[PDB]
């Protein structure tokens, strides 16, 4: 919180206002040139689209440029400064000397992949965090060997100084050792699995972000579209990240913990026992897959059917039938109900009017079609038993009853070779190690249609009498 | 109230035929616009977003309340809560894209430039630059503030690309889009709820009944497009 | 004879060649994209055309009949009169951008081989949408009159 | 007195302990963190915790 630190920050802050000057007058004769060919253009119509798309691109250009103009800076061993940022800004009468760089410059390069090993002709880098037009502090990171550095939010610089060790071979004079390792990680080429275990005090996760930098800026072209998930302990820690992240420009980060991974619920860190030690492991899958089986249950009860003249048709035979031949297509569960419900019904239409309608005498025309159409769709609209019937035996379920459903019963835990150490009171004092057992379970349970076609149609009636209903 | 005729100049005559007229002026001038390609190019595109009441790209919340404003930013969002003058419950706007930037209001005096902290803010005013959205404008101002920013957009748009058209055609047709009301408590009429009733014959029926006139039928404004407008006929 | 070329033109045309080369060394020496570089070109050879017409329009007496026919409000502008005088400047692509070549060339002087090639991209997405943008019109106005 | 006196100092003082002391936080939320100056107190129960 020095005085030197005040100056450097006023000038720059006066800096950075000179090029949003710049940006503001370019917006100005921007918009002026875009009334002015809108109004006549004098010339022809494709001329005078052509002209208008050009000037709004540059508007839309220029009013995103305004949220974090300038990244940081560069300082080279020759004192040239240069000017990082998301637009590229030059004064046209000197020759069009580079005010501010754009990160995509091959001259801007000494700012992602800069190392203080393998620099390139650099002497410092500075980036800045901005709000959305204001810099509010800036971070030094010397490409070589530091003595004291008013501001850095990691203050490695006065650390790297203050390094006092015995004389000797001194395991290569201390610095360069550190900053060739660092060096030798982040100028890596595997574009695959990295992992740089090492311990405290050695600046591992700065490293590690500076790696990111390096890759996001090299394949910014496979990456710029995907993203850059981080993950990590606590929120505390991803602020900090968040904090002292480099560009990544033009591209954007997720931040997360093993608690949020899923769409919508933040756990926090409840910590199920050590017996959830058997959750963070990968035969529980079979625990889940036996535990999504035990939910066709098979009827042992006879289940009445009541279509105005046929017997209960669905029993064991039917229903283990049904199960089998469902389990029979190697896909998920809620999408499985269709074949489930094809099969009961086909064995208690085609298997019920020659039995049940009149029986035997005609082999065409009526049992094809007629009564077997009769039979479907009495039987289709049964949403009362018949539905109830199937939910009953192939529920349409979902993975934030089944963890319940399951951890509580302690019967249908003992029939998905589970064990016992992991029952508790409540089914939904959801955990940390629950959390990728929901995300594993919209993949063995998937999908529905049916539902999803009725539900979305109610929406859609929902929000058409709430202002007008003449939908059709 | 429609006002004098531009062909003859004097005062329109009776029988005479104004929405047709309405359509073909604001017709002919249309291939002199901006179109799309085979919002950002405010042309036939914008007119047709308006006269079918469609929620824009570049949507712009507006102020629900009047009062002033409490100004927050964080990376990449807006969040404004307005603080009411009366003294009762403020409102926010909380994931306001700064891509939009703000309201810059270029006052006449002071060069106020951008929409700021502690600034006031009249009910129906616009926070975002962009476009509002017609139905928010609606249940907040009311119909006919719905209608004379449908105008004003329109020929601002129209304005911006050398067309000169009075604004009684625009505002023919928008009176056509705002014609009509969702009933919610039939009351004591031969209505029933979730219909689409004519706002006259609505207002004859209710005002007819004086006969117990102690609940008579309740009705609410929608806005439609000169699509559904048409489908919404009583032919 | 009556159309007739203003002198300065070289001038001009000459003054912003010298911005462009140095916008290209700067390309080459790295401080620049390969798109940031057109966008440059363009605001540069989209100035010249500004220029060629106002000494274009400050070298034509009032006496002429190509000026006369413009001022008088009878038919026409000055952009015309440019593109015949003066230099038909930039020209788009059939994607709908620009070209930072111009057209440094009138008319009257005679457009080379490849300008009167890269002139037929945008002449040709005119004759193809002038029927596309009537239906559209048409589309509103069967609308607003139903 | 830690505390009070990081104050005068101008660098993160966080203090870690058990969670039923008030005013120390856990060594779990210290995770992947640096301070300036830390204090551990009843180091005993939180290594049999």
């Amino acid at each position: 919180s020095g005085r030197d630190y005040e100056d450097e920050l006023q000038s720059e802050r006066d800096y950075v206002a000179g090029l949003y000057a710049r940006l503001d007058a370019e917006r100005a004769q921007s918009q002026r040139r875009y009334a002015a060919a809108l109004r006549e253009h004098g010339g022809t119509a494709v001329e005078r689209d052509a002209e208008v798309r050009a000037l709004a691109k540059d508007i839309a250009r220029l009013n995103v440029a305004d949220n974090g103009l300038c990244f940081g800076r560069l300082d080279t061993l020759d004192d040239a400064r240069l000017y990082i940022g998301r637009l590229g800004i030059f004064d046209r009468d000197n020759d069009f000397e580079p005010l501010l760089l754009d990160w995509r410059a091959p001259m801007a390069r000494p700012f992602y992949v800069a190392t203080a090993a393998n620099p390139e002709n650099m002497r410092r880098r500075r980036q800045f965090h901005t709000l959305g037009r204001k810099v509010v502090d800036f971070t030094d990171e010397i490409l070589g060997r530091p003595t004291g550095a008013e501001h850095d939010a990691t203050n490695d610089a006065a650390l790297l100084a203050a390094v006092n060790a015995p004389r000797g071979e001194g395991m290569r004079d201390i610095v360069a050792t550190i900053q060739a390792e660092q060096d030798q990680v982040i100028r890596l080429d595997h574009t695959g699995v990295l992992v740089i275990e090492g311990g405290p005090g050695t600046g591992k996760t700065v490293v590690a972000l500076h790696r990111v930098a390096y890759l996001l800026y090299t394949y910014r072209k496979q990456m710029e579209r995907h993203g850059v998930l981080v993950v990590g302990p606590t929120p505390a820690f991803l602020d900090h990240i968040g904090r002292v992240l480099p560009s990544l420009g033009e591209s954007d980060a997720v931040f997360m913990t093993p608690g949020d991974f899923v769409p919508g619920l933040h756990v926090t860190a409840e910590d199920t026992p050590e017996a959830a030690e058997v959750k963070g492991s990968l035969k529980i899958l079979d625990v889940l897959k036996a535990a999504v089986a035990d939910r066709q249950e098979l009827p042992s009860e006879p289940i009445p059917i009541d279509l105005s003249d046929v017997t209960m048709r669905i029993d064991a035979e039917t229903a283990k039938w049904a199960r089998d031949e469902a389990r029979k297509t190697g896909l998920p569960h809620n999408e499985a109900r269709a074949e489930f419900v094809d099969v009961v019904t086909y064995v208690v239409t085609e298997r019920a009017v020659a039995r049940i309608g009149r029986g035997w005498l005609t082999r065409d025309d009526k049992h094809a079609w007629e009564k077997m159409r009769a039979d479907v769709v009495g039987e289709l609209e049964d949403h009362e038993q018949f539905n109830a019937a199937l939910d009953a035996l192939w529920p349409i379920l979902t993975p934030e009853d089944v963890l319940a459903q399951l951890y509580t019963s302690h019967e249908r835990l003992r029939a998905a070779g589970a064990p016992e150490c992991l029952w508790r009171a409540d089914g939904e004092a959801w955990t940390v190690s629950d959390v990728p057992l929901l995300d594993e379970l919209v993949d063995l349970l998937g999908r529905n249609k049916a539902a999803d076609e009725a539900a979305e149609r109610e929406r859609r009636e929902e929000e058409a009498y709430a202002a007008g209903v003449l939908d059709l | 109230c429609y006002g004098r005729s531009m062909a003859t100049g004097k005062l329109v005559d009776i029988g005479e035929a104004v929405g047709i007229v309405a359509a073909q002026s604001i017709g002919e001038p249309g291939t002199q616009l901006t179109m799309r390609t085979f919002d950002i190019v405010g042309g036939l595109p914008r007119v047709q977003e308006l006269f079918e009441a469609r929620v824009p790209r570049n949507k712009a919340p507006i102020a629900d309340v009047a009062g002033r404003v409490r100004l927050e930013e964080s990376d990449k969002f807006f969040k404004i809560t307005i603080v009411p003058d009366d003294g009762g419950e403020e409102v926010v706007y909380d994931k306001l894209s700064k891509r939009q930037r703000l309201r810059v209001i270029t006052h006449e005096d002071g060069t106020e430039g951008v929409l700021s902290d502690g600034d006031h803010v009249e009910v129906g005013d616009q926070l975002m630059e962009g476009a509002a959205d017609p139905h928010e404008v609606l249940r907040v101002q009311g119909p006919r503030e719905v209608q004379i920013h449908l105008v004003k957009e329109v020929q601002e748009v129209y304005r911006a690309q050398g067309v000169s058209i009075h604004d009684k055609h625009i505002e023919v047709i928008v009176r056509q889009m705002l014609r009509r009301v969702t009933i919610i408590d039939s009351g004591s009429t031969e209505f029933l709820p979730g219909s689409l009733t004519e706002r006259a014959e609505f207002e004859a029926e209710n005002r007819r009944v004086v006969a117990e006139g102690g609940e008579p039928a309740a009705g609410r404004p929608v806005l439609m497009g000169i699509t559904k407008a048409s489908l919404a006929t009583d032919s | 004879a009556d159309v007739l070329v203003p002198p300065q033109k070289q001038e001009i045309l000459e003054r912003h060649e010298a911005e462009a080369d140095a916008i290209e060394r700067k390309y080459q020496r790295g401080a620049l994209n390969h798109t940031e570089r057109n966008e440059s070109l363009v605001k540069i050879w989209q100035d010249a055309t500004e220029e060629v017409g106002k000494a274009l329009e400050e070298f034509y007496p009032a006496d002429n009949p190509i000026i006369t026919i413009v001022k008088s409000g009878a038919t026409g502008n000055l952009t015309q009169t440019r593109t015949l005088a003066g230099m038909k400047g930039l020209v788009t692509n059939p994607k709908g951008e620009f070209i930072p070549r111009p057209i440094k060339s009138s008319f009257r002087e005679g457009l080379t081989v490849l300008e009167y090639f890269i002139n037929t991209h945008g002449a040709r997405k005119g004759l193809a949408d002038t029927a596309l943008r009537t239906a559209d019109s048409g589309y509103l106005t069967r609308r607003l009159v139903d | 007195e830690f505390v009070s006196e990081e104050a005068g100092r101008e660098g993160t003082s966080v203090v870690i302990g058990p969670p039923d002391v008030p005013g120390t936080v856990p060594p779990s939320e210290t995770k992947g963190l640096e301070f300036d100056a830390v204090l551990v107190v009843e180091p005993e129960r939180i290594l049999a915790d």
